[PDB]
Formats: structure tokens, C-alpha cells, sequence
């Protein structure tokens, strides 16, 4: 209690900071597999530098890279089946995550 | 527009020799180079932006 | 507090949150770069799992991987002239960023 | 007495200011070294005489010479990785000093 | 509360200085000037510290420097940053000793 | 009613903690501190649990570690977060034992 209570509340603060750090590591993994796909499989014109110069949010950059990768690898029939529509312009989200997972499977089997 | 203009320049350069080969031999071939490996040329392309 | 003050406070808050989000994404990409460099150019004994088991902070892991990469790729004359000293044990920071960039381009020219 | 020891503190502060004069002299030595670098590695059009005739401050001349030297010797890949941006137009300062150190290293290894 | 935080910082600084003074004085001068026995004899902490500093000067700093830099042979009433100069000279003397 | 549902969740959590503590204490300390005999002697359930926890500390955690984390040699009045630290230390000591 008292002194030790406030120090253990600071410990709870440490727990919160560790949770934030783990969330950042998850961001690292996701966004980083996305960036590796983007560099390895997409044109230099879609680089983060030039897109930021054109003035796009980084989330917009990631979703654009994901959509381009899905169009490049995943077939149109698979897009029309999983995403239920041909156009990917409004399919950003969990369905986009499934599509990019399918694209990763496609490139793995392509190699 | 800058990247597209560079693409247009390379397209014109390819098309000149394409037309020359069309007139001399009867057929002309222009390869559309994308961000892929030399072995990936066999695989088909669904949607891509050429390099 | 007038309408203009309300608008400027709201805009400042929004821009601050956007900058924090961008910083989180940058940390994500940095974690990527450390992971990929460790997997590609450094031995399995320097993996994050075994280092954490030995009990080192994540930042310590990043700087250790960076220092090892610099010693592996960047030559000793280059180290002695960038960091002004041969030893890299106390050069973590912006100069460490310089040495790791030099190694990043060293591996590119090696390939 | 108290007056004696406070005047001792006064002249100790004067001594610190003398050290400031010395470090100013050291900065001037760095300035002439950057001038030698500019003459050795850059065009005659970037001479201090012609730049002053065009009406630029001495610090502006030094930072312009430093930026040109970084672009000339330091490859753009290191430039981007170090400044976290490709453009050097707003990177004057300690990062610029680090970049010109890298340029000195580049010319040393080039020779 | 940051005012009290800085007050505590200054407290830590003087405590560290007292620590250094004690760790050298116990091994250099005598056990008769120990903090416990001085407190039993009835001297405040600041009085104990200044007396120990003056004994340190009388042990390391030579009398000629005492009567020239501090202008008086007796360190009984010279206290201040002149005493700081004297204890710094004593530190230099014990370093070279 | 979900407030009462979460209250019941916390009830189950502390009941499981009590059951684990009792199961290990019976096999580790003694049967004199059994829940039935302690209740007969007239101790509340929380008092029984905290007494068993303190005995677990006094058994597994040696007295030096006790005074190290509890900051006082006597665990008689250290109850709270420090007591939880000490009982987790007892768990660690029996794990390594």
C-alpha cells in the first residue's frame, strides 16, 4: 500500500507501455511484409518516397501497394470470388488482408 | 505524368524498330518489361504497370 | 477562446496525432530492417529470440545487430574516419545510423 | 573573503569564456579545412569571391560547399539513408557535419 | 512540485559531496573525527563537515598556500568558496600523493 | 447484469487462486494450517489465505530475500502488493526446488 502501491501502479504503467510496444511490433510485422512485397514485386514509381511527395498518407500507400499486388498476382476470378466484386478500390480492410495473403501464396507457388 | 512520358519515350524507341522489322521481315516483336525475374517471363500477366 | 482559437487547437491536435502515427510506422519499418539484416547477413546466434532469452532490451538487440553489420561490411578505415574512433561500442546513435547506411550500400555494391 | 572567492568565480567564468574563444578558433580551423575541400573537389564557380559577389553570407557559402561535396562524394543512397530524405536543402547542421565527414571518408578511400 | 524536486536534487548533490569527504577523511585523518563521536560531542552536521574540511586542508594544503591564497594562516575563520579552493588544493595534493 | 457477471468472474479468479494456494500449502507446509482447523480456531477466509501466504514466503523465500523484497524482516505487516511479490517469489523458489 501507499508508497509500494504507487510504485506498482507505475508497474501497471509499465504493463501498458509493454502492450504498446507489442502493438508496435505487430505493426512492424504487417507493414513490413507489405513493404517487402511492394519493393520486390512492384514498380519504382510506387515507392513510398515518391508517393509521399505526391502527398498520400502512409496507410493510403500501403493499401495502394496491397491492391496493386493483388491485381498483379491474384487472378480476377479469385478476386471476384473472395471479395465478391471485381473492383478493389473499396475493399481495403480484412478482405484486403485475405487478398494479400492469397497473393503471397501465389508468389510462393510461382517461385 | 513524368514516368508516363519516360514510358512513352521508350515506347517510341521500341516502335521504330518494330515497324522497321515489320517492313523488312513481316513481323515485329516488342517486349513489355515489368518488375519480374528472367524466369517469370513465362508466367502470364493479369494486371501490372510496365517498367 | 474564440472560433479561430478552437480551429487552430483542433488542427494542432490532429497534426500531432498524425505525426505520432507516422513515427509508429517508422519504428515499424526500422524493426523490419533490423530483422531482415539479421536474418540475411548475421549468424543465427544473434537472433532476437536467443538475445531476449539472454536478457537484452530490444534497442540493445537493434544496436548490437547494427554494430555487427558495420564491422562485417564497413571497413575499419571507414569506421575510424566516420566515427573518428575504431571502437563502435559507444557509437550508437546517428553516427551508428551512418555506419549502418554505409553497410547497407556496401552489401548492395557487393551484390 | 566572500568578495575574494566571488571574484575567483568571476574570473573562472572569464576562463570558461577564454575556452569559448579557443573553440571559436577551432571552428575557424574547420572553416578553412572546408575551404580547402571546396577548392580541391569543386568547381571554380563556387569560389568564395564569386559567391560573395553574388551576395551570400559566409555561412551560406560553407553550407553550399558542404552540400555540393556531399552530393559529389557521398552516393545518393547514403545521402537518403542519413538525412532520412533525399534532399539536402534543409539538412544544414550537425547532420550536415556528419555528411561532410562521410564525404571526407569517401575521398580518402577514393584516393 | 518540481521546485521540491530540484531541492531534492541539491540535497543529493551535497550528500554525494559529504560522502566523498567522509570516505577520504576516515582513511586519511583519524577515527577521533568520526561523525558519530563528533555528534556525541555535540556538533551540527554542517559544523562537522566544515571542521573535517579544515582538518583536510591542515593535513594536505601547506601553510604557505594557506597564508598566501587564503591570506590567513589560521583556517579557523576562512570558510566559504575560499575553503572550497583549499579543499580542491587538498584533493590535488592527495591525488599527487 | 453483466456487472454481476464480471463480479462472478473475479470471484472465480480469486477462488481458483485460493484453491491453488491451499493445494500447494497442504503438501508443502503442514496440515496444522488446514482450512478446517484454522476456521475452527476462528480466522476469516482472507486471514487464513494471507497467513498461509506468509508461511509460504517464510518457507520457500529465505529470510534474507524476505527482508530484501518485503524491506522488513517481519512479514507480519507487509501485506499487499509486496505480499503478492513475496508469494510469487515462493512459487519461484518451489519451482526451482
Amino acid at each position: 500500500l501507499s508508497i509500494n502501491e504507487r510504485i506498482t501502479k507505475e508497474l501497471a504503467e509499465v504493463e501498458e507501455r509493454e502492450r504498446i510496444e507489442k502493438q508496435l511490433l505487430l505493426e512492424a510485422e504487417r507493414i513490413n511484409e507489405i513493404d517487402t512485397l511492394a519493393k520486390a514485386h512492384l514498380s519504382n514509381h510506387f515507392n513510398k518516397e515518391v508517393l509521399l511527395a505526391k502527398g498520400y498518407t502512409l496507410k493510403d500507400i500501403m493499401q495502394a501497394q496491397r491492391r496493386e499486388l493483388v491485381r498483379k498476382f491474384v487472378p480476377i476470378e479469385q478476386i471476384k470470388a473472395i471479395a465478391k466484386v471485381s473492383d478493389i478500390s473499396h475493399i481495403d480492410g480484412e478482405i484486403l488482408e485475405q487478398l494479400v495473403s492469397l497473393a503471397k501464396v501465389n508468389i510462393k507457388l510461382r517461385k | 505524368e513524368v514516368e508516363l512520358a519516360r514510358l512513352k519515350v521508350q515506347l517510341k524507341n521500341a516502335l521504330l524498330n518494330c515497324i522497321i522489322s515489320y517492313r523488312f521481315h513481316g513481323i515485329g516483336y516488342v517486349l513489355v518489361k515489368t518488375k519480374d525475374t528472367l524466369i517469370d517471363l513465362e508466367q502470364p500477366v493479369n494486371i501490372e504497370l510496365p517498367i
